[PDB]
């Protein structure tokens, strides 16, 4: 009461395989951020006990909110870790003490990566076994940090923390068991992490959602703000077709806003008639982006059916939908080993660089550089389902 | 010229950041979808899911109809709540009539009935993955074919938010735009937001 009022939203990804510890890491979590009595045995035990299905678990502190995205580690659920790396702040990377860096590991922090985890935490668990040995904790840093160097994998923060789920050293509280590590424990983590990983306050970016008419002389343009600041008097323009107007108005419940930041729900009204549809992007006039029907990208495809060359799709991006199709598929990475291969089709769970080709051109981001404007579903046709998760690079 | 910084704007908190989100999810169910419903009990979940979409669609008016599945009788300060919520907002409330036994035939049935009747292609409720366990696997939208049934394989992975709303004739969804918020988030914003709540504190 009255603290928790003024809170941030973190989400997090966990990532490991069978015996890594994790429902008892997450059990531990859940558990120790109420105890401001071993009921913790129950939690884990319900934790413990072919689907696109992704566990969303939900707990708080009086800092931050939280939301737990659990999907299995195996191979078999890519798709599953993509579709939930894919809201995700921070990663925390499960290790085994006696294992180390395994193609799991390899497989799951290419994931995070690939999906914009700007966050990683490498958790090397069952340290208590080792005897909180400081030099299996150094072979294990030093080695994830060799693989992370082949990868680009420059990610803002990067933790290593020595930890035993089971016990709960450097889980909540810091741990006397080694005195030898200077870091923050888990949870210090997760409440202390800058979130202003949404650095899109540089370059707005609108997509048009819906086209408010209430009545004849009322016109308003609602959607959310992807990136960028918005404010009452900006001279804008839309990406489909390069028009410009000025913005008139912030339009929102409370009442007419002068600013507008990323990830506000807002209406914006313009002081000309000009023609804005859904799909359309309202940009700032001084810095426009790319405007093209033909793209390279990132593809996880999630589909029982393969994906085709030639075959037409749509894609939506995130309120522009266009039918299109891959033009071709430039290489498709082994999610286990890291390189690149040709290929002609994608199967289930897997990966690769594709040429794509849009009946109309779209504005458009590297979703390196933009998470939204970046990002896109591939949709069947025929089925309906959606098929393939992409980001674009540019 | 140089960008602008986020000492500009004032930083989302989890319940503004909650609150975009929701409103986000109730815009694309409204341009995607022909005929939505928003499912209102008369309870504190659906409370704050109507206060969303007024929200979504200020200075609108909601573009679907609220419903009301009654049963034989809830509580009688609740009718009086809803009855006065109406007339002080100028909404469209639908109401349709025809615990083991009584809520499979009374609910159930009945919600399954107002659909038809109406031909509803998606249908807002309000209840979240916090309630039950099993609720953890769900997703935002939820596909129904035709005879109402629910099928895995035409349910879609949910991935940023950016959802599929692509249906077939006769195929209708279920949307839960308060799935993200927790028990403690909810009563946080009716306190808040003043959202007017029956006198009864306790779970209806
Ligand atoms: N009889 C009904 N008529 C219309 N919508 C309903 C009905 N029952 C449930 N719903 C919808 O389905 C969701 C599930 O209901 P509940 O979990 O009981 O939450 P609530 O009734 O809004 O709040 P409570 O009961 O005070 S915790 C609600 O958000 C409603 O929007
Ligand atoms: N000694 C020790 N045992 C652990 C640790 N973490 C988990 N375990 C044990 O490993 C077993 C499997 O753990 P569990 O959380 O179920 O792994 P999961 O399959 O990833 O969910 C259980 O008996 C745990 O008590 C740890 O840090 N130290
Ligand atoms: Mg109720
Ligand atoms: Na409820």
């Amino acid at each position: 009461l009255g603290q928790h009022e003024r809170k941030e939203m973190l989400r997090f990804l966990t990532c490991g395989n069978v015996d890594d510890g994790k429902s008892t890491l997450i059990g531990r979590l859940l558990h120790d951020s109420k105890m401001i009595g071993d009921d913790l045995a129950l939690l884990v035990d319900g934790l413990q006990a072919i689907t696109i299905d992704v566990a969303y678990r939900y707990f708080s502190t009086a800092k931050r909110k939280f939301i737990i995205a659990d999907t299995p580690g195996h191979e078999q659920y890519t798709r599953n870790m993509a579709t939930g790396a894919s809201t995700c702040d921070l990663a925390i990377i499960l290790v085994d003490a006696r294992y180390g860096v395994q193609t799991q590991t390899r497989r799951h922090s290419y994931i995070a990566s690939l999906l914009g985890i700007k966050h990683i935490v490498v958790a090397i668990n069952k340290m208590d076994l080792n005897g909180f040995d400081e030099r299996v904790f150094e072979s294990i840093k030093a080695d994830y940090l060799k693989f992370a160097e082949g990868i680009a994998f420059k990610p803002t923060t990067m933790a290593f923390v020595p930890m035993s789920a089971l016990k709960g050293d450097n889980v909540v509280n810091k741990s006397e068991r080694s005195p030898w590590y200077a870091g923050q424990s888990l949870m210090e983590i997760l409440e202390t992490v800058e979130i202003a990983s949404d650095r899109n306050y540089t370059d707005l970016r609108f997509p048009v959602q819906y086209v408010n008419r209430p009545n004849l002389n009322f016109r308003g343009f609602a959607g959310t703000l992807a990136s960028g600041i918005v404010h009452k008097g900006d001279e804008i323009v839309v990406l489909p077709s390069g028009k410009s107007s000025r913005v008139k108005s912030i339009v929102t419940f409370e009442g007419e806003l002068e600013q507008a930041g990323p990830g506000q729900a807002v209406t914006l009204t313009m002081e000309d008639e000009i023609d804005i549809s859904r799909g359309d992007l309202l940009v700032h006039a001084d810095n426009v982006p790319q405007v093209s029907d033909a793209f390279d990208a990132m593809l996880v495809w999630m589909a029982e059916e393969p994906m085709l060359p030639g075959k037409k799709y749509d894609i939506k991006r995130a309120t522009s939908y266009v039918p299109g199709s891959i033009a071709s598929i430039t290489h498709r990475v082994d999610v286990n080993t890291l390189e690149e291969g040709p290929a002609s089709s994608l199967q289930l769970n897997e990966i690769g660089r594709v040429k794509v080709s849009l009946d109309a051109p779209i504005a458009l981001d590297g979703y390196s550089s933009n998470r939204t404007t970046g990002a896109f579903i591939v949709i069947d046709r025929l089925t309906n389902g959606t098929v393939a998760a992409g980001m674009i690079i540019a | 010229l140089v960008p602008r910084g986020s000492h500009m704007v004032d930083k989302l908190t989890h319940l503004k950041q909650l609150e975009a989100e929701s409103i986000h999810i109730i815009r694309e169910v409204a341009a995607e979808f022909d005929n939505p419903v928003m499912l209102y009990s008369i309870g504190k979940d659906s409370a704050v899911m109507l206060h969303l979409a007024r929200k979504a669609f200020f200075p609108g008016k909601l573009p679907f109809p609220v419903m009301h599945v009654d049963t034989r009788w809830k509580f009688q300060e609740m009718y009086r709540f809803r009855d006065q919520m109406v007339e002080e907002m100028g909404l469209d409330l639908i109401t349709h009539i025809n615990s083991a036994k009584h809520t499979d035939i009374m609910k159930t049935e009945g919600l399954k009935q107002a659909l038809d009747k109406h031909g509803f292609d998606a249908a807002f409720g309000g209840a979240r993955r916090d309630e039950e366990k099993s609720r953890a696997k769900e997703r935002v939208y939820s596909f129904r074919d035709s005879k109402h049934r629910w099928d895995p394989k035409n349910q879609r992975p949910e991935l940023w938010n950016v959802y599929n709303g692509n249906v077939n004739k006769g195929e209708s969804i279920r949307v839960f735009p308060l799935s993200n918020w927790t028990e403690l988030d909810i009563w946080q914003y009716i306190y808040l937001e003043g959202i007017p709540i029956v006198p009864l504190y306790f779970a209806a």
